[PDB]
């Protein structure tokens, strides 16, 4: 069934599963034509396919050429996403294929279900959680590789850097979702918190800074404050 | 004109013949139904006055033999049987006509309703959906399940309708995933019409039989099958113009004959709002759209 606060720990059990988010697949700037009409111009996007237990991120870059001469692109994007996720699964060894795929938006269910008909035993599930994965393009190295791509490309990351050497998957996912929720609600302030102290760096092979355990507690607290604030600023509380 | 007679009516029952029905009291002197139009299938159906659980009945074609009904006190139902002796049957039948113990199949001559509801329904196709080959006629009741229902339990008693499944390998060509899911023309035209049904007449015969079983017996699986067959056409961009015209007439007479008080249950909102207003054929069902709007604007 659907994934929610009640069955939340199921994410970190030993059944392989992937989250699929499609909110950055079809990206456009909306601008004016010389005639004063409005036109869109696409930019590169990406599918965000994430193993929440291991941190492994399959970032499929969606190059603007895929949209050339196509109609109803918002609908196409969902089917393109499902085609690429199906292709990913087929590329994995059998023992690496997921038993469940959880889509972050319910409109991906039928597209993915239809592309996965060859995999009757892989459950396609929605979720009632409002996950902040749209903010993945606020992570500088992920945004840089998408915008620079000149062709379709799959890039692999561990979205948890080396955190699993010191914390559990549950704690790592909570940290990730807090960071992403902050970047989503006020990207500029979130980035200021992360990169303020000149002494803490991002390793070349990592996405986030090299915080000690104590610094991570301070960072996490500062991110909570930002989120509550904006919730006040937004709601006037 | 042909006759489906009865040995007697030992229990109070409402007896239907096609779209007609009459009440018969316990041990009332009822010996059957005469003047039944030759040329069409028919259905004779029953609802006991004391246990409205189980509507049941029999599809038959008077051309395929002489068929009568006797109440079985052990199994508790009116059973159809096929006599193999002529003369005695006609002589008792003459006598039955002579004592005027029979109701007349009461067809208004202006009225084409039954033809229009059974236009493509043939006993041969009924007998393949309802498997019981030692009888020329076919029993159906409210509770029988379909093959597809059983997949998701007694096979001998199943309705073997053609399985339609829009998220299935049969329906979706590898590499045309989006194309085939949003435009079912290849499932309709190549898979089902050319491949399984062979022609649109056999497609329409099954659609019509499914509707009739849903209406007369409350058969839930038949209602699902009726709507699935409609949806496959309404969700295809490419349908022969003659099928679209005929489908409009088919559905018109089904919606016309449906009791007004049964619309809540036998009609599926999603299928009809898609077929009439959102689908490829939203503009090709003028007569069906007109009666649904004047008779069931609530559902829409
Ligand atoms: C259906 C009316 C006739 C002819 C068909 C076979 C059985 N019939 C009966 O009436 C059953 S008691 C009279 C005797 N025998």
């Amino acid at each position: 069934g659907a994934m929610n606060s009640s069955n939340y720990a199921e994410l970190f059990n030993n059944d392989i599963k992937l989250f699929v988010d499609d909110t950055n697949v079809y990206r456009v700037t909306v601008h004016k034509t010389f005639e004063g009409n409005v036109a869109t111009k696409a930019i590169n996007g990406c599918i965000f396919t994430l193993n929440p237990k291991t941190g492994h991120l399959f970032l499929k870059i969606i190059h603007t050429s895929v949209w050339a001469g196509q109609k109803r692109l918002s609908q196409l994007a969902k089917w393109k996403t499902a085609e690429e996720v199906s292709a990913l699964v087929r590329s994995l060894p059998k023992e690496e294929q997921p038993k469940q795929i959880i889509v972050t938006r319910k409109a991906m269910l039928d597209p993915l279900e239809v592309h996965m008909l060859d995999f009757p035993n892989i459950a396609i599930r929605p979720t009632e959680l409002r996950l902040p994965f749209s903010a993945a393009m606020s992570i500088d190295k992920l945004s840089d590789v998408v915008m620079k791509a000149t062709e379709p490309q799959m890039v692999l990351f561990n979205i948890y850097d080396d955190w699993l050497d010191r914390i559990s998957s549950y704690t790592a996912f909570s940290r990730l979702t807090l960071l992403l929720r902050a970047l989503k609600t006020n990207e500029e302030s979130a980035k200021m918190i992360l990169l303020s102290d000149p002494t803490i760096t991002i390793k070349s092979y990592h996405l986030w800074p090299s915080f000690t355990d104590e610094q991570w507690i301070t960072i996490e607290s500062q991110m909570r404050d930002l989120i509550l604030t904006e919730y006040g600023r937004k709601y006037n509380v | 004109m042909n006759t489906v007679p009865f040995t007697s009516a030992p229990i109070e029952v409402t007896i239907g013949i096609d779209q007609y029905s009459f009440n018969v009291k316990e041990n009332q002197p009822f010996h059957g139904i005469k003047d039944i139009p030759i040329g069409h299938v028919h259905v004779i159906h029953f609802q006991h006055a004391d246990n409205s659980s189980m509507r049941y009945g029999y599809w038959f074609d008077c051309r395929m033999g002489n068929f009568y009904i006797q109440y079985d006190p052990k199994d508790g139902l009116y059973k159809m049987m096929e006599e193999r002796d002529g003369a005695k049957f006609e002589n008792i039948v003459h006598n039955f006509k002579e004592r005027q113990m029979m109701v007349s199949y009461p067809k208004i001559d202006e009225d084409d309703t039954w033809y229009n509801l059974t236009e493509f329904v043939q006993m041969d196709k009924i007998r393949k959906i309802v498997r019981k080959d030692e009888n020329q006629f076919s029993y159906v009741d409210s509770s029988m399940t379909t093959v597809q229902e059983n997949e998701l339990s007694d096979p001998a008693h199943s309705l073997n309708y053609t399985v339609i499944n829009f998220k299935s390998r049969e329906a979706i060509r590898p590499g045309h995933e989006m194309e085939d899911f949003l435009d079912k023309s290849y499932y309709l035209n190549t898979v089902m019409l050319q491949g399984i049904f062979k022609n649109s007449s056999n497609y329409f015969g099954e659609l019509q039989f499914a509707f009739l079983n849903a209406m007369f017996f409350g058969n839930y699986g038949s209602s699902l099958q009726w709507h699935a067959m409609i949806e496959l056409i309404c969700s295809s961009a490419t349908v022969p113009k003659h099928m679209l015209d005929k489908l409009d007439e088919i559905l018109y007479y089904q919606i016309k004959t449906l009791p007004e008080q049964y619309s809540d249950i036998l009609l599926n909102e999603r299928v009809w709002n898609i077929c009439l207003y959102s689908s490829f054929q939203k503009n090709s069902l003028h007569n069906t759209e007109k009666i649904m709007e004047n008779k069931y604007p609530e559902l829409l």
